[PDB]
């Protein structure tokens, strides 16, 4: 839910959801308070290798 | 002991003779007076017990549970006052009668000098709870829930009865005092193994154990608010009381037999705490938290050390109060929103600040913040288990971390953020609800001043 | 070795000051891997706030 | 203070140095403690004197309960419930008394550690040995009875330990 | 005047209560307040006994 | 050329680096148009229900009800015993129990052996 | 450091290990072997209760520094001579430790040279 | 009490690229046939009290002159007092 | 935010968005104003070389290598305005925003203070009550059949009419309510 | 905070100030309602650069979808007033 | 007698009076932040005295005043350690907090809940004072968890902001990982 458009006028601005649209099965796992899948400037493999 | 039992019985004719608009006032006033009377039982001794007669005796394990049982009834009436407004007078009187019968059964169960009388009342508590769940529940699943809540219990308790009478055929008595004074070791035999299982599983199903916990979310979610309070606060502690009372005759077989149940509880507290993290239901979350706490209490009772028993007593009392408060808060949200889903009603701290304060205090005390009695019981159990084995500390630390995580998750999801725009029927909190939360929370912070009052007979 | 703390302090001072003074130059280059590693906090907050939590939460459901 | 026995809770004579002002500069501590005395200690003392005379106007006493000795669990028949009850009560009282004894020794040890300051490792060896002996005795008495402890379990543990001791002594003599 | 009342109702009354409680109740029990046993240096005199600690071994003093 | 960004599960592909959006076809345009039409119909229904002054209470959302029901009450009727399901259930429900039992049993056996031989040094161990 | 470089990039046997020092008898160098002197006895140094790691041969100057710090309290810059004396005593202690280190190193080098000479004599 | 004094904006013709590094940027841009259309918009950052800058070491030595004068005065007083 | 979105983005919209993002990230890279000006005119010159390009396949080949180049050099820590969705004060005052209907739940003793405000509020409530009944018919007659295709609302066309679905747009709490 | 409560006149003054410092525009030919595409002969890139200038002047960022359809100084002033809740 | 103990306990005691008055009328006025700031300054200047006594003599003290539960041979009591670390850190922390609140009266001037902000700052100060002066592990744990909860409440001060709540829960998570070892 973090990578959804923050400028669209959602019906639930904090959750970034609309009223009648279907809800993801793992919605409570992606609520901008938890794990997000937003793209990063560096590739995931590169970050993992560098940190390790 | 009759000075408490007789007024509870007299609560019934007074309720049935009360005016159509004075049932709640009379019931609340006289229940509070009965609780004040029951407070006298807290004066225990370092000697044997308070043996009133051949039938009823008290103990510093029985007294805190009796006080909590008496104190819970006025809160149950105050919370049930709301959703029973459109009910006929006869049915309101029947609901109050069910509550009074439940209180009387619990009071007579907790004293119960004899084991068969204890069993009779321990099963007698089933009927009013089943009627309350299956008659004044809202959804269509309540009936199913009731079935579960019944049969699970009986599946564990009918063998126990057999074992009990068998013991009375060999020992010659079932009196608690004679059983303790004449206890003999249990030889490691298959017959003794199955006697141990029959004596134990009836109480382990009511805690409940991790493998046998399926009935609890159904019963808690489907029952009305008073049913949820009485289930989470007192009815779960009957199994702990029974195990504490009955493990005396099971030694030394407990050392070998406790391993499967210890493993089940130590892993199930982690499993249920993780389950709480992904929950779309408030009542289900509170129920699973109750399951985790009672798994810890099971570990404490199975380890069978003085610190374990003290911590278990403290944790049962603390969890009863805290879980009742949490269920009350969720019910106050539900009576406004009518959905019972965490994610729908959001940003409630901005609209109801004092209720948000109550939420914060309840979450803090569920999270076992020192010097609350929740933390006292948690820490005593953890220390005893560490003495039992140093590797338990990993599991207990994991459980503490996940408990904090899901408690603050439940607080933040409902109280913080931005309010739901379309929800506009959120009225200011009533004096009744605020008084209910205050009466839930003040005894906890008063008891943290005098912990020895809830530390059991091994203090 | 009595002055090592000092000489390290001034050496860092002058080196960082000289590296900062080049920002006025009218020349631009893309960053290196070391700068990216230092700016994203060694990538520790990324991976460790995405890999464990997910693998926990998913399992919990 | 007479409120507690000096022998049960011993203390050193508490030698303290004399002030030796090497300079004419007047220290803030003496002036501060004098003004504190005047502003705090005197009113507190007067209020205490009033309370003490009020207490003296109404004097009454309470007594420490004494308990007779009763035959213990070794002089009890196998199924005679009355003597077992009395012996169990006596054993529980003795257990509480031993707990308080260990508490007293631990208090002595803690007071030593705080009082002797930087030399506690050497100036508190006596209290350490006292607590070691008392803890050893208490552990031998009650270490592994667990919950549902009783006089019978304690007696069984003692019998097992003394059987082991007798066998070890016999083997050592017959070695 | 504001500070006059403040130093009385916020400092003097509490310090009175704590000093009374410490002097007459806490110190009534043994080992409740334990001191440091102040340092003794050579040449000092004890008020209680009046004796003096002998001086040191007159080490060779130079620079 | 520049080093390629490799997407992952927890770091998805950027919106502007997709190969898909750059491939525009009339069918894709029609799909986007009907997606916007569905979204606008839902938005119009919600706003009509939302701006009504006679409205009181909460605007019931069928999507949320479906989500909660599918997460809670639609699992077992759609469950099917499968080698994947059976193996995963057996592992995740039995393996931890036996692993922890082995660990604790071994630890307590070592402790019992040490206390039997007397080389455990339990001095000052009084509370348990 | 240079000793670290000489030990880690050279051979181990030329220079000592600080853990096992000294490895030679005291009077192996010279036979008179004077004893180190102490000024503060047990009782008064315990009474001043300095610290366990502070109870070295420089204890007396520390005692006098503490006496100054206690006596001329408000003038916390009054007694500076005693601080200098205690610093000088610790300097002498450290210098003696360095001298011990160098003495052990030279003894080790001499032993290695004697062993090499004996081996060469045996070979010839 | 708030800031209601009806502040008036300065004259736009005041801001000139001349005398600023924006001139140097314009000169480099003219060598390739380019011009900046927003050059005058950023001139105010180099015009008023922002025209005069200070170095790093100058910033570190903010009050060294007064401190040094007071130091030498105090040292002279101490030398003239102790020599008595 | 205020305007309704479109079904898709045209090529020129994507080019303008990439220009915006590239200029912002170049400004983030070049802290000083003169350096940023120099490199911004350079980037504008590099942008306008393909301004008159007419091949749409070549136009799509362009801007795409450009997005890749931008992603390579995108300054992992760009400057964000404090109130923007990434800023340090994005939703600071969202906790001070209280709905207007809460005022209907106030005690009469609270409404005794501020009487003029509640009189004007009653006037607003009357206006909303009439206007909504007009607006429902307006939107029903104006909407295309089969349902709306774009979430854009028509303006008012009569004299006494008000824009359909106006109440919750006009009565926003505030940008800084407290 | 201590931020003066800016008004419509101030917003219009600052917008016209920034536009008058845009040397691509002749200051004496610009007006409040003067269009950008036709009345001023400006490119779309020029319009977006004007959006940058407004953003950096007022300290808040305009979303692209709203910004790309702003073609007159008056409607820019109106948009900024609506964003900032300006009374007069 | 020996004003060290009385002064050391009085500092912490008067640190709590504004929390008691938080339900009084002064909490509903704009004089509350100044009240808390003055209380902190008075506490600092009152705690400067035991520091002077320690500097003069080296005075150290243990004050086990209130007796909590006793579990068999284990005795738990409300006991304060007044060693060099406590009597040195208390004045420094009080001075820093006094400066912080004086700066807060200007920084949070436009915050509607400024009295609650100062109440939160004072509660954190009380919990940290409990942490520093603790003589046993249970009291130290009480302070340990009190400062953590107070940091959780203060980090998510703007509870309408998602990232603030995320940061607060992050702090709680890491501090619980530490509490495991505690
Ligand atoms: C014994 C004799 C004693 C004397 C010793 C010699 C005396 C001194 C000699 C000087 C030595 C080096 C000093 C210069 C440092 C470099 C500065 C620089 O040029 O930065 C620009 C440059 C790139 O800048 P950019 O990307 O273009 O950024 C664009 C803008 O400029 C962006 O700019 P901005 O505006 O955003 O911010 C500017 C910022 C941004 O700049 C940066 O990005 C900083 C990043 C690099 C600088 C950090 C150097 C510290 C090294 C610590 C390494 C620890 C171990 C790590 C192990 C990693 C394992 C994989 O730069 C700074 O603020 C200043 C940089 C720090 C310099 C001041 C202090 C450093 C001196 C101390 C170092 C050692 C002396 C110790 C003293 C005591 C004596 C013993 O940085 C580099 O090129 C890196 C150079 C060195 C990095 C070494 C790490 C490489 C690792 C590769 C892999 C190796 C194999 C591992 C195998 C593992 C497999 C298991
Ligand atoms: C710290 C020492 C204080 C001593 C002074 C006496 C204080 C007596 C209070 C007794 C408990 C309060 C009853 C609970 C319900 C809340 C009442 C209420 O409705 O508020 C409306 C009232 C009016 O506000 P409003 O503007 O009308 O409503 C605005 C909204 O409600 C917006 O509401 P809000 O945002 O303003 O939130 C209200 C506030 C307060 O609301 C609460 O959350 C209260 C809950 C506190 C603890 C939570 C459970 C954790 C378990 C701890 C159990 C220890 C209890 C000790 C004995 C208690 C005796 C009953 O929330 C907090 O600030 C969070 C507090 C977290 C504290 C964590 C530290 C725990 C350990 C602290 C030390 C305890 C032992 C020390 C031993 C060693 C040193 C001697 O607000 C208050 O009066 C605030 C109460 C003062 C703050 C209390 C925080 C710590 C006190 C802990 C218990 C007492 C310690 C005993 C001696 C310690 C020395
Ligand atoms: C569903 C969620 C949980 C529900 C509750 C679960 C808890 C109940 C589990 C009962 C605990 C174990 C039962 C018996 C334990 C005895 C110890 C035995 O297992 O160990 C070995 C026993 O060896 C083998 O285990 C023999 C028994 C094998 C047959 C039992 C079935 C094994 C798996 C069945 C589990 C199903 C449980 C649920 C039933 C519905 C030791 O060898 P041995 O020295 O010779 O026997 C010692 C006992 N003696 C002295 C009396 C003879
Ligand atoms: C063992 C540790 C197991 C970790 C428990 C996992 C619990 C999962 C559920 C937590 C709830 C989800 C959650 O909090 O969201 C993730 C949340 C959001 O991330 P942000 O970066 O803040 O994003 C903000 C910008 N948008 O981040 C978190 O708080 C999660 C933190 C997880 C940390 C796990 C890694 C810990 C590893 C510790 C190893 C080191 C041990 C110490 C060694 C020293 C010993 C001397
Ligand atoms: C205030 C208004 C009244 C002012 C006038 C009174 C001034 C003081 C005089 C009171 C008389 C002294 C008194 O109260 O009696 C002592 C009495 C204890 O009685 P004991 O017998 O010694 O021990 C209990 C077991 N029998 O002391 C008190 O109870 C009062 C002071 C206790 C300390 C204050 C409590 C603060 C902490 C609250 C509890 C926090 C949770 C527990 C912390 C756990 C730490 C391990
Ligand atoms: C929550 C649902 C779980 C249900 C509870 C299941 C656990 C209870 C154990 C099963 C029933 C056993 C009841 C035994 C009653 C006690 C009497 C007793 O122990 O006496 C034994 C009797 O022992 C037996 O007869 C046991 C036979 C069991 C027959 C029924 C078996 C039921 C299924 C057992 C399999 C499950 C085992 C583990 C269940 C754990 C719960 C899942 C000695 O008999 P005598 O002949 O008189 O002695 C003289 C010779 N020494
Ligand atoms: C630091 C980050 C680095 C970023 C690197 C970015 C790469 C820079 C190079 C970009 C390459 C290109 O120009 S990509 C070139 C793509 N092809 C075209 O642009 C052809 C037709 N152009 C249009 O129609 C436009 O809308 C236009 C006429 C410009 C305006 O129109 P307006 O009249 O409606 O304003």
């Amino acid at each position: 839910q973090q990578e959804r458009d923050p400028w669209y006028d959602w019906d639930h601005p904090d959750l970034r959801l609309n009223w009648g649209e279907p809800i993801h099965w793992d919605l409570d796992m992606y609520i901008r308070n938890r794990v997000d899948t937003s793209p990063t400037p560096v590739s995931w493999n590169t970050m993992c290798k560098h940190l390790f | 002991m009759l000075k408490i039992i007789i007024p509870t019985t007299m609560l019934l004719p007074m309720t049935w003779m009360s005016k159509h608009n004075m049932i709640w006032i009379n019931a609340t006033v006289h229940s509070l007076l009965i609780s004040l009377i029951s407070l006298s039982l807290l004066n225990q001794l370092g000697e044997n017990s308070l043996n009133f007669s051949l039938t009823f005796f008290s103990d510093s394990l029985s007294a805190p549970l009796l006080v909590l049982t008496t104190w819970l009834l006025p809160l149950m009436l105050m919370a049930s006052q709301s959703h029973l407004s459109k009910e006929t007078t006869t049915r309101k009187k029947l609901y109050i009668t069910m509550l009074i019968l439940l209180q009387l059964f619990l009071i007579m169960t907790f004293t119960a000098t004899e084991l068969i009388l204890f069993y009779i009342l321990f099963e007698a508590t089933l009927v009013p709870t089943l009627i309350i769940i299956t008659r004044w529940g809202n959804q269509t699943e309540r009936l199913n829930a009731g079935l579960y809540f019944l049969f699970y219990t009986l599946a564990g308790s009918l063998p126990l009865l057999v074992a009990l009478v068998y013991i009375q055929n060999t020992t010659g008595s079932l009196n608690f005092l004679i059983i303790h004074y004449w206890s003999h070791p249990l030889s490691n035999s298959w017959s003794n193994i199955f006697m141990w299982l029959a004596c134990i599983m009836a109480f382990m199903v009511k805690m409940p154990l991790y493998g046998l916990h399926l009935w609890l979310p159904k019963a808690h979610v489907e029952a009305p608010i008073a049913g949820s309070m009485v289930l989470a606060a007192v009815l779960l502690k009957l199994g702990g009381y029974g195990m504490m009372r009955i493990t005396t005759i099971l030694n030394p077989l407990t050392n070998y037999m406790a391993y499967p149940f210890l493993m089940l509880s130590m892993w199930g507290m982690i499993m249920t705490s993780s389950i709480c993290l992904r929950q779309t239901d408030l009542k289900s979350l509170i129920a699973y938290s109750s399951v985790s706490h009672m798994a810890l209490v099971i570990v404490a009772i199975m380890i069978q050390t003085p610190w374990s028993f003290m911590g278990a007593t403290a944790l049962m009392i603390a969890h009863g109060l805290t879980s009742s408060m949490l269920f009350c808060l969720a019910n106050t949200n539900y009576e406004r929103v009518h959905s019972r889903t965490m994610i729908l009603a959001r940003g409630l701290q901005t609209l109801l600040p004092l209720m948000a304060t109550w939420w914060l205090v309840a979450s803090l005390t569920n999270l076992a913040l020192p010097p609350s009695i929740n933390l006292i019981g948690e820490l005593f159990i953890i220390t005893a288990s560490f003495s039992w084995s140093n590797i338990t500390i990993i599991l207990m630390g994991m459980n503490m971390m996940i408990t904090a995580l899901y408690s603050l998750y439940m607080l933040i999801t409902t109280q913080r953020g931005k309010y739901t725009h379309h929800i506009n029927n959120i009225k200011p909190s009533f004096t009744r609800e605020n008084a209910l939360m205050a009466l839930h929370i003040l005894p906890l912070l008063l008891l943290t001043l005098n912990p020895k009052m809830i530390l059991g007979p091994l203090y | 070795m009595k002055m090592t703390a000092l000489i390290v302090t001034i050496m860092g001072f002058m080196l960082a000051l000289e590296l900062n003074n080049t920002t006025y130059y009218l020349k631009f280059k893309y960053p290196s891997q070391t700068y990216k590693f230092s700016n994203m906090l060694g990538y520790y907050p990324s991976i460790m706030h995405r890999l464990p939590t997910y693998h926990n939460l998913s399992m919990s459901q | 203070p007479d409120s507690w026995d000096k022998d049960v809770y011993p203390e050193p004579p508490r030698r303290t140095p004399a002030p030796a002002p090497q300079t004419s500069l007047p220290n803030p501590v003496t002036y501060l403690t004098k003004i504190f005395d005047l502003l705090v200690d005197r009113p507190v003392t007067l209020a205490r004197e009033f309370i003490e005379q009020q207490h003296a106007k109404n004097r009454y006493y309470y007594y420490h309960r004494e308990f007779r000795r009763v035959p213990d669990i070794t002089e009890c028949e196998e199924k005679d419930i009355l003597c077992m009850f009395e012996a169990e009560m006596q054993w529980r009282r003795d257990y509480k008394v031993d707990q308080e004894i260990v508490n007293i020794i631990q208090e002595r040890l803690k007071a030593c550690q705080q009082r002797e300051g930087e030399s506690y490792r050497q100036n508190c060896a006596k209290e350490l040995e006292q607590f070691t002996q008392v803890s050893k005795a208490f552990q031998d008495r009650y270490s592994d009875l667990g919950a549902h402890y009783s006089a019978r379990k304690c007696l069984a543990k003692q019998k097992q330990r003394m059987l082991a001791e007798r066998k070890a002594a016999k083997e050592a003599a017959a070695a | 005047y504001r500070h006059s009342i403040f130093a009385v109702t916020h400092v003097l009354i509490p310090v009175w209560i704590i000093h009374y409680y410490l002097k007459y109740h806490v110190t009534a029990k043994p080992y409740t307040v334990v001191e440091r046993k102040p340092r003794i240096f050579p040449g000092d005199t004890i008020l209680e006994t009046g004796e003096v600690i002998p001086l040191m071994k007159e080490f060779p003093d130079q620079h | 050329s520049f080093p390629k960004y490799k997407p992952s599960r927890l770091a998805t592909l950027p919106a502007t680096l997709d190969p898909a959006e750059y491939d525009i076809s009339p069918e894709t345009r029609k799909a986007q148009a009907e997606r916007l039409a569905i979204r606008s119909r839902l938005k119009r229904e919600y706003l009509l229900q939302y701006n009504d002054p006679n409205r009181l209470g909460v605007i019931e959302d069928p999507a949320l009800i479906r989500w909660t029901y599918a997460r809670s009450a639609n699992i077992y009727p759609n469950f099917r015993p499968t080698p994947k399901t059976s193996l995963l259930g057996a592992l995740f429900g039995i393996g931890p129990l036996f692993f922890w039992y082995y660990v604790f049993k071994t630890d307590r056996d070592k402790k019992e052996k040490l206390i039997q031989e007397g080389k455990l040094d339990q001095t000052f161990n009084i509370s348990y | 450091g240079a000793h670290l470089a000489r030990r880690y990039l050279g051979d181990a046997s030329k220079e000592p290990d600080p853990l096992r020092m000294p490895t030679f008898p005291p009077d192996y160098g010279f036979p008179e072997r004077k004893e180190r002197e102490m000024v503060a006895t047990q009782q008064e140094m315990n009474d001043a209760q300095l610290m366990l790691q502070q109870r070295d041969y420089c204890a007396h100057y520390l005692i006098q520094l503490l006496k100054c710090k206690r006596d001329s309290f408000p003038n916390f810059l009054a007694c500076k001579h005693e601080q200098h004396d205690w610093d000088y005593c610790e300097h002498l202690d450290y210098v003696k430790r360095m001298k011990e280190f160098e003495r052990e190193r030279r003894l080790l080098q001499r032993k290695k040279r004697r062993e090499q000479r004996e081996a060469e004599m045996a070979r010839g | 009490e708030h800031g209601h004094s009806k502040m008036e904006l300065p004259d736009y013709k005041q801001w000139k690229i001349e005398g600023t590094p924006l001139e140097t940027v314009q000169e480099k841009l003219a060598a390739r046939g380019l011009r900046d259309p927003w050059g005058r918009n950023e001139a105010w950052r180099y015009s008023g009290g922002f025209a005069n800058n200070v170095s790093f070491v100058g910033a570190l030595l903010k009050g060294f002159k007064w401190g040094f004068a007071a130091f030498v005065v105090a040292v002279g007083a101490e030398y003239y007092l102790e020599s008595q | 935010a205020f305007s309704a979105p479109a079904a898709y983005l045209t090529h020129q919209q994507k080019v303008l968005r990439l220009y915006k993002r590239a200029l912002r990230h170049l400004e983030s890279w070049c802290v000083h104003r003169d350096k940023y000006r120099y490199f911004a005119c350079l980037m504008r010159a590099r942008f306008d070389e393909h301004k008159n390009e007419k091949d749409m396949v070549k136009a799509t080949q362009l801007l795409r290598q450009a997005e890749e180049e931008f992603w390579y050099g995108q300054h992992p820590q760009p400057y964000i305005f404090p109130e923007s969705p990434g800023g340090t004060s994005y939703e600071r005052y969202e906790c001070y925003k209280v709905p207007e209907w809460c005022l209907d739940d106030w005690h009469p003793s609270e409404k005794a203070m501020y009487p003029d405000y509640f009189a004007k509020r009653e006037q607003w409530k009357r206006l909303r009550r009439e206007s909504w009944e007009r607006e429902v018919k307006q939107l029903q007659e104006e909407t295309p059949p089969g349902g709306p295709r774009t979430e854009a609302l028509p303006p008012a066309r009569k004299e006494g009419d008000l824009p359909p679905l106006w109440w919750h747009i006009v009565t926003r709490p505030r940008e800084r309510p407290m | 905070s201590d931020a003066p409560p800016l008004t419509l006149e101030a917003i219009k003054d600052r917008v016209l100030y920034v536009l008058k410092l845009y040397d691509k525009i002749d200051p004496e030919k610009l007006s409040v309602n003067s269009h950008f595409m036709k009345d001023l002969g400006l490119d779309s890139l020029d319009q977006v650069e004007i959006i940058m200038a407004m953003e950096d002047e007022f300290g808040f960022e305009i979303p692209d979808i709203d910004a790309e359809k702003l073609m007159c100084p008056q409607e820019i002033v109106d948009y900024i007033a609506d964003k900032k809740d300006v009374y007069e | 007698m020996n004003p060290f103990a009385s002064l050391t306990l009085t500092t912490l005691t008067i640190l709590t009076i504004p929390i008691m008055m938080s339900n009084s009328n002064i909490y509903k006025t704009n004089l509350y932040p100044n009240y808390v700031k003055t209380t902190v300054s008075y506490a600092f200047t009152l705690s400067l005295v035991p520091l002077l006594m320690f500097m003069h003599t080296g005075q150290e003290m243990i004050i086990s005043n209130w007796h909590w539960m006793t579990l068999q041979t284990v005795e738990l009591s409300l006991s304060f350690k007044m060693d060099y670390f406590s009597v040195m850190f208390i004045p420094v922390a009080l001075f820093v907090t006094w400066s912080i609140m004086e700066f807060s009266m200007w920084y949070m001037h436009s915050d509607p809940f400024i009295n609650r902000f100062f109440k939160y700052l004072l509660l954190f100060l009380i919990t940290m004072m409990i942490l520093v002066t603790a003589n046993n592990l249970f009291q130290l744990f009480i302070g340990w968890e009190g400062v953590g909860i107070m940091s959780f409440l203060l980090i998510g001060w703007w509870h309408g902001r998602t990232d603030a709540n995320t940061a607060a829960l992050q702090a709680i998570l890491y501090n619980r990982i530490g509490d495991i070892g505690f």
